[PDB]
């Protein structure tokens, strides 16, 4: 599952924590098995303005 | 003090039941002895623990 988020909200994504992103955008399961992978995409995914 | 054996058996059973009921109301290291308050105060991971 790919979702491009503010580097300030990886914390919410982690299983069992909640947040705006976690409660309303993408929720993880409590017994989730998998890898939360992230990497800053400023060169391309961010554009001026 | 002639029917001591039967009375002792009845007293032992009643004491065992009362001890079980009292032991139901033990914290065992938890925050509270009642689960509804634990669910209300805590988030799901800590409450589950």
């Amino acid at each position: 599952d790919s979702f491009v988020i503010r580097g300030d909200e990886v914390r919410q994504i982690a299983p069992g924590q909640t947040g705006k992103i976690a409660d309303y955008n993408y929720k993880l399961p409590d017994d989730f098995t998998g890898c939360v992978i992230a990497w800053n995409s400023n060169n391309l995914d961010s554009k001026v303005g | 003090s002639a029917l001591g054996k039967l009375q002792d058996v009845v007293n032992q059973n009643a004491q065992a039941l009362n001890t079980l009921v009292k032991q139901l109301s033990s914290n065992f290291g938890a925050i509270s002895s009642v689960l509804n308050d634990i669910l209300s105060r805590l988030d799901p991971p800590e409450a589950e623990v």
